[PDB]
């Protein structure tokens, strides 16, 4: 389909959780979506919500709707379950690497499913739990799913990170390591 | 897509906590809405519940007047809680089902509920049905016999009037006054009478093994209700009326 | 401001 | 591998040349099974596990004239209401060169996605050896890409990456 | 958004009726549907449209091009088609699609052959009791209101005879009160 410009919603419902997200997307980058738990719109950038509005029931009720279609769908195709497939890690800094200079790591988790991740931060082996925030499930064409995760590090000289990844379809965690 | 409206018929004295059940039958909603309707003015929406939320009061009702509880997907519930004559309405329900039914805005409104809170039970009266036979000058002249019905002397205002002949209900020749008025204006609690006329054929009211009879249902007290008077409890009955042909 | 939606269908 | 079940839907718009296409999926586990599509205007089965679904939408008359109408009263609403923050944004470029024998010129923090990087040496535009990255999408609704280029290094020559982009009155440019 | 109907309409029955709407303010977000209420029943909706012309059974809809009106037109109208008509322009939401004062449409009957009488009906049980009827009237005959608190009138009533394919405005008027003959003005 040719097209200059594709706005598009995106929204799915599983057993497991996430079980249930709620977004749209301008470009193949979220503009907002739904807390399906706090019920409100929440805006990718502060920008968008001075200017637009969206109400937060016409996401809540359609997660209702794919509700119910959730479990037609399984009886119907005999609770068949789709295979797990195998997440690609990538990990590349926001800005060019400088010593003292606050940068952004970025942990890019693309072409897997089902929507069920276990991602957290290493830094020289240990855990990272200060300057973490990830993204939503993000959409594909393929219907498979890709998530980004950030972590605000300071560079020094011998500090080496990683992004441990845990997905159904890995038989052990992976380990994405970055140093330069 | 068929919503449920219950109860259909509620009389109670004020103070009384009222509540009404607005089910949806063949699908869940996450919003139902609320409305009201006086005896002669326009519908007005009360409030909006969302599931799990907090309901969208309109302009001029009260949260603490008026209890709201989405507790699932198909039951939402409205509470009167301090009944008062005031609160003498006709209240409605309506549930959008967006995912099935033939429009994604149409609104299916409830059977509905006719409420009427009186400062005292004793001011339930059940309703005196009288029938009335036609005027055989009226059938010398224009060939046709028009049988009158009068229910009189009931305050609750919950009726249903119909029309039988020799055993079965008929839909023809029948109308009903659509506002019962009072037998005495200028009071807080009146009683109410309502009348119908059933107009049939010259050769039908002159059979005299015609039977016409004249059936007012009556939706009053219940057996879970305070009678402490001399006179009958009026619950919830059905009194008729009858009247054989006449063949002179 | 408002931005608009549709309703995904039921599927039975 | 615990028991878990998805079901996901999507809501397209395609907007080009002043006209929108809308295209309403129904997937369930990674397999479109029902689809309704604005040049086709009527629902249409994927699979045979949707052939059913898309029976029964296709009665509902009204409904079919609902999802006609989205491309006119959503795809075109959206498109002409979100016009100055998503259509018309741009974020200027911020560019890099480090020696990293490589010399990787670094762009970053730019929207549009849309530019060039082109490079020279001794004013004399290069090709051969050049390794762009593809798009990088960051998350944060801002681009990235990096284009090494090789380079048999003698002193004194002047090695620039231009960059041009549509935020940019200008070509930005920085040397080593 | 909020819309404006009239109040009342007046027809006479195997009338087309168009029932107008303004809605000026609409946006290209709204939808346009349209309800019928009848007495003792709460409103059920009839027909829908955006742009485009709509036909079905119970009614039609027109929409001109700048969707600033919509006209409802239903067809050859019954007795029975006597309701309040509702006007509701809005979007997908549930953000106060608020019920406005609806069109009370009318129909009243054609009834050329009028022959205005008073009768008087007694019951099957006590004599001393009985009833007065005013029958057989026009349609735009106004029925009298009551100037006793003793004396009491219902409002006028239409009846339809569907085999005999004949209609009757009645009135019913009765006295608790002794002494009293059926006299009216
Ligand atoms: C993410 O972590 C959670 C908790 O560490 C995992 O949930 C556990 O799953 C195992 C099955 O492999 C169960 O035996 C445990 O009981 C679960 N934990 C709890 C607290 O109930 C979850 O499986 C992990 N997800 C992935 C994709 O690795
Ligand atoms: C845009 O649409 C118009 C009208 O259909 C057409 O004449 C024109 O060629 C189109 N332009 C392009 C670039 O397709």
């Amino acid at each position: 389909i040719k097209a200059d410009h594709v706005s598009t919603y995106a929204a799915f419902v599983q057993t497991h959780r996430p079980t249930g997200e709620f977004m749209f997307e301008f470009d193949e980058d979220e503009m907002f979506y739904v807390d399906l738990d706090k019920k409100e719109t929440v805006w990718h950038l502060e920008e968008f919500g001075q200017a637009f509005s969206f109400e937060a029931q016409g996401g809540l009720a359609n997660i209702a709707i794919l509700n119910n279609n959730l479990n037609t769908l399984i009886q119907r195709s005999n609770h068949t379950q789709a295979t797990n497939d195998p997440p690609e890690v990538t990990v590349f800094p926001k800005e060019p690497v400088e010593l003292g200079q606050p940068n952004t790591l970025i942990c890019h988790i693309d072409k897997f499913f089902p929507p069920v991740l276990n991602v957290t931060w290493l830094c020289n082996g240990e855990l990272v739990t200060e300057g973490v925030a990830e993204s939503l499930f993000l959409p594909r064409t393929d219907y498979s799913f890709h998530k980004f995760h950030y972590l605000t590090f300071v560079p020094s000289a011998e500090d080496f990170y990683d992004c441990r990844v845990e997905h159904w379809g890995l038989d052990q965690p992976l380990l994405k390591h970055w140093e330069a | 897509a068929v919503v449920s409206q219950h109860p259909s018929w509620v009389i109670c004295k004020s103070g009384t906590s009222v509540k009404i059940e607005c089910r949806s039958l063949d699908f869940q909603a996450t919003t139902m809405f609320w409305y009201r309707q006086f005896p002669k003015q326009s519908l007005m929406l009360m409030a909006t519940s969302n599931e799990g939320s907090k309901a969208t009061y309109e302009q001029g009702v009260e949260k603490d007047k008026f209890l709201i509880n989405h507790a699932s997907l198909t039951l939402s519930t409205l509470t009167v809680t301090s009944a008062h004559p005031e609160d003498s309405s006709f209240y409605i329900c309506s549930a959008r089902d967006p995912g099935g039914g033939g429009s994604s805005y149409e609104q299916y409104f409830g059977p509905g509920t006719r409420l009427t809170v009186t400062e005292d039970l004793n001011k339930v009266f059940p309703p005196e049905v009288a029938v009335f036979e036609p005027s055989e000058a009226e059938i010398s002249h224009t060939q046709k016999a028009t049988l009158v019905c009068l229910a009189t002397g009931f305050f609750p205002d919950h009726v249903e009037l119909s029309w039988w002949v020799n055993g079965k209900e008929v839909h023809s020749g029948v109308c009903t006054d659509p506002q019962p008025l009072k037998e005495q204006p200028a009071l807080n609690d009146s009683r109410y009478a309502l009348s119908s006329r059933l107009r049939v054929s010259a050769t039908f009211w002159q059979n005299p093994r015609n039977h016409f009879r004249c059936q007012v249902q009556f939706y009053g007290l219940s057996e879970n209700d305070e009678w402490t008077q001399d006179r009958a409890k009026p619950v919830t009955q059905i009194v008729s009326a009858e009247a054989w042909g006449r063949a002179d | 401001t408002g931005l608009a939606w549709e309703w995904w269908r039921t599927v039975y | 591998t615990p028991e878990n079940y998805l079901f996901q839907g999507r809501q397209e718009c395609y907007a080009f040349n002043g006209t929108q296409r809308f295209l309403e999926r129904y997937i369930y586990n990674r397999e479109e099974f029902a689809r309704f599509d604005s040049d086709v205007g009527e629902f249409r089965a994927v699979t045979e596990l949707g052939r059913p679904a898309a029976e029964y939408w296709n009665s509902q008359k009204d409904i079919l004239e609902e999802k006609r109408a989205v491309p006119d009263r959503m795809c075109r609403h959206n498109y002409e209401l979100g016009g100055p923050m998503t259509l018309q944004r741009r974020v200027q470029p911020r560019v890099n060169v480090s020696p990293s024998n490589l010399l990787v010129c670094h762009v970053t923090d730019f929207y549009p996605g849309s530019i060039q990087v082109r490079w020279f040496l001794n004013g004399q535009e290069e090709t051969a050896g050049v390794v762009s990255t593809n798009l990088i999408r960051n998350g944060d609704w801002t681009f990235q890409i990096l284009v090494m280029l090789e380079m048999t290094p003698q002193q004194g020559d002047v090695y620039t990456c231009q960059v041009e982009h549509t935020s940019l009155d200008s070509p930005v440019t920085v040397e080593w | 958004a909020k819309t404006t109907q009239p109040i009342s309409m007046d027809s006479y029955e195997g009338q087309e009726v168009n029932i107008t709407c303004s809605h000026n303010n609409i946006a290209t977000n709204d939808y346009i549907t349209w309800y019928q209420q009848f007495p003792s029943q709460g409103p059920r909706f009839i027909i829908q449209g955006y742009k485009t012309k709509v036909t079905n059974e119970v009614a039609s809809l027109f929409i001109p091009a700048d969707r600033k009106s919509s006209t409802l037109s239903l067809p050859r109208v019954s007795l029975s088609d006597t309701a309040v008509y509702y006007c509701l322009v809005g979007d997908t939401g549930f953000q106060k699609l608020v019920f406005g004062t609806g069109t009370r449409l009318l129909v009243s009957p054609n009834i050329q052959n009028p022959d205005p009488a008073v009768y008087q009906l007694r019951d099957s049980k006590s004599s001393d009791k009985s009833v007065c009827l005013f029958t057989d009237f026009d349609s735009q005959t106004n029925v009298s209101q009551s100037k006793d608190s003793d004396v009491y009138i219902t409002d006028k009533c239409v009846l339809d005879m569907r085999s005999m394919d004949f209609k009757s405005n009645s009135a019913v008027a009765w006295s608790n009160k002794s002494d009293f003959a059926c006299a009216n003005a």
